[PDB]
């Protein structure tokens, strides 16, 4: 596992090309992120 | 450790979840070809994770991170998808659970878009699919996300063409 930029704790990867897309970001400690929610789905075939 | 409790449908907090999920789709460049086609989900179950010790260990370098970024955790909420949600949920994040070929480098992912995290809920770019029928736009099988609360600090921002 990586390290973030030295001052830094975490990584923004925000999309500059698609505009209606959202940022991801990127962690490199477990203890940064506790997992809160458990969800079960199935996805739907569009009409 | 680890104890998941339902919420019910009829809940606030389950109705506010589900409104993250359901809001936060939108398509992709790859056409539906890792996650499969769709507009929204059917949402099947939504259970809180509870685990004392794995929360204590988040809660302690909340703080220490908090004191390195003038008195700012800059938390917040975010979706991951993979195959080894079981194991998370128990043992916790760690190295085994990072994308090691991914953009930003060996880290652990998370997405604002729910629709980003489905992509890997059978793995890297879909893997192969559901279990049952090979299949990565699967209608029957069913998938499980995590809804995690996350510690970002002072973050880098990495301008990406995507
Ligand atoms: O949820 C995400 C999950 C993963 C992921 C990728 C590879 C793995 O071996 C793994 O265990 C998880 O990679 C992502 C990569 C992203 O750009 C955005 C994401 O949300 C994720
Ligand atoms: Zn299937």
């Amino acid at each position: 596992m990586a390290h973030s930029p030295p001052g830094h704790h975490s990584v923004t990867g925000r999309p500059s090309v698609n505009g209606l897309a959202l940022a991801e970001y990127v962690i490199y400690r477990g203890e940064q992120a506790y997992p809160e929610y458990l969800i079960t789905y199935q996805i739907m075939r569009p009409e | 450790g680890t104890i998941l409790i339902d919420l019910s449908p009829d809940d606030k907090e389950f109705q506010s979840v589900e409104e993250e999920m359901q809001s936060t789709v939108r398509e992709h460049r790859d056409g539906g070809h890792a996650g499969g086609i769709f507009n929204r989900y059917n949402i099947l179950k939504i259970q809180k994770v509870c685990n004392k010790k794995l929360w204590e260990r988040y809660t302690h370098r909340r703080k220490e991170v908090s004191e390195e970024n003038h008195n700012h955790a800059n938390e917040r909420m975010l979706f991951h998808g993979s195959p080894f949600v079981n194991a998370i949920i128990h043992k916790g994040f760690d190295e085994r659970h990072a994308y090691i070929g991914g953009m930003f480098g060996a880290g652990i992912y998370f997405a604002e878009n729910s629709s980003k995290s489905n992509q890997y809920v059978y793995g890297i770019g879909g893997g192969t699919g559901c279990p049952v029928h090979k299949d990565r736009s699967c209608y029957i099988c069913h998938r499980q996300l995590l809804f995690c609360r996350v510690t970002l600090g002072k973050s880098f921002l990495q301008f990406s063409a995507m």
